[PDB]
């Protein structure tokens, strides 16, 4: 029924941001962590009435965790390895809101440890997040958790790792990834998505999803798929590349790059599952009980990359 | 048709808002279950 006061992280990051607009629209207070102010989001979250924020660290910075927690009722957690050992950090968070005693719905935003179902490595920024999500629920916080599929934004025809949608010069569109052209990935709209389904969730409360672990995937597509997609979208010879290896055409820091490593040997070398847990091995069927109107890869594509490329400063959408 | 709140014109099915104006299975959704116009980034 009422609105509560909703604890988040990470403010500025697509899964927070996207719960935060459409909280905050609907009535809910916001109270939230950013690491810093300086940036688009940060200013446009800073415009948002119902909203305050916390600029700071989250690592080994209790104080800010204590006061982020002051009077919220549900609280959506979702770190990055940008700010530091997310285990530490993850742990902390939930430690603090256990203090405040007041959290009804704890919602962590978790991924899979790879190397814990198959002969496969665990993939550095997504293991970790598992072992926070045990120690939730160890803590016995009224908990949720979502698995996050791989975001449709991801796309960009810029020479960033993994998902490039690179323009060829004649004209056509490629993406080189190690993954499996015909095996099915799990995907998400998060500026579109998340914030619905957050919501709907905390509008269901832990007497429904207290304990659940819930993947946040609307659509699943093979990269063959994905291509034929962006390809209906902009009527455009969109064609997939299976490389053995992540194509790295800039500068990335290390954490990045061991991260990709491991993502070439488990979904290109072994072919594996994005979520590799007995329970998502449809795993779109909770998604979209739980959010019905959610934007397919299509809509994506045809409607949102075109201007997201524009806002980046390119120009074949002219 | 395209979406008075958010402007596509790619939706599974068309809405009509308390004014039959257009909106998009997102948008007229959102509102229909909140009360409020979908927000939207920017
Ligand atoms: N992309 C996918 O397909 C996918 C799928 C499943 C899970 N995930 C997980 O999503 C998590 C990231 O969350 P997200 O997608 O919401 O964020 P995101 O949109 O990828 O943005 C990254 C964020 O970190 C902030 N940041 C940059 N430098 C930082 C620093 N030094 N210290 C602290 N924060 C810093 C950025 O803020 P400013 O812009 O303000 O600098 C930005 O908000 C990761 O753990 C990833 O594994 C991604
Ligand atoms: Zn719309």
């Amino acid at each position: 029924q009422q609105k509560k006061t909703i604890a988040v992280v990470n403010a500025t990051g697509r899964q927070a941001a996207s719960l935060i607009r459409v909280a905050a629209a609907v009535g809910h207070h916001v109270r939230a962590q950013v690491h810093s102010l300086k940036g688009l989001i940060a200013e446009e979250l800073q415009a948002i009435p119902n909203v305050t924020l916390f600029q700071g660290p989250l690592l080994n910075n209790v104080p800010l965790m204590d006061t982020l927690f002051e009077g919220a009722h549900l609280a959506f957690i979702n770190t990055t390895s940008q700010a530091g050992d997310e285990i530490a950090i993850g742990k902390d968070l939930a430690d603090a809101a256990k203090r405040a005693g007041t959290i009804q719905h704890y919602i962590y935003s978790s991924m899979p440890d790879h190397s814990l179902y198959g002969p496969w490595p665990a993939v550095p920024m997504w293991a970790p997040k598992f072992t926070v999500e045990n120690y939730v629920r160890q803590l016995g916080l009224p908990s949720t958790f979502v698995y996050a599929g791989i975001y449709n934004n991801n796309f960009t025809s810029l020479p960033y790792p993994l998902f490039q949608m690179e323009l060829m010069p004649d004209g056509t569109f490629e993406w080189h990834a190690p993954f499996d052209p015909d095996i099915p990935l799990p995907w998400l709209d998060a500026e579109h998505d998340v914030g619905p389904a957050l919501l709907q969730i905390f509008k269901d409360g832990p007497q429904k999803w207290n304990g659940h672990r819930i993947a946040l995937t609307f659509e699943t597509l093979s990269p063959v798929q994905v291509c034929a997609a962006f390809s209906r979208a902009l009527n455009r010879r969109v064609t997939y590349v299976q490389v053995p290896k992540v194509e790295i055409k800039v500068n990335i820091p290390v954490g990045y790059r061991e991260q990709l490593e491991a993502i070439e040997v488990v979904f290109g070398e072994h072919k594996a599952p994005y979520f590799p847990l007995p329970e998502f091995s449809r795993v779109t069927d909770e998604a979209r009980k739980l959010w019905s109107g959610w934007r397919d890869m299509e809509e994506y594509a045809r409607e949102v990359f075109p201007i997201e490329e524009e806002a980046n400063g390119l120009d074949w959408m002219l | 048709t395209t979406c008075t709140n958010c402007f596509t014109q790619t939706t599974p099915l068309w809405r009509r808002n308390p004014e039959g104006q257009p909106l998009c299975n997102a948008c007229g959704l959102f509102l229909k279950l909140h009360g409020v116009v979908r927000p939207l980034s920017l």
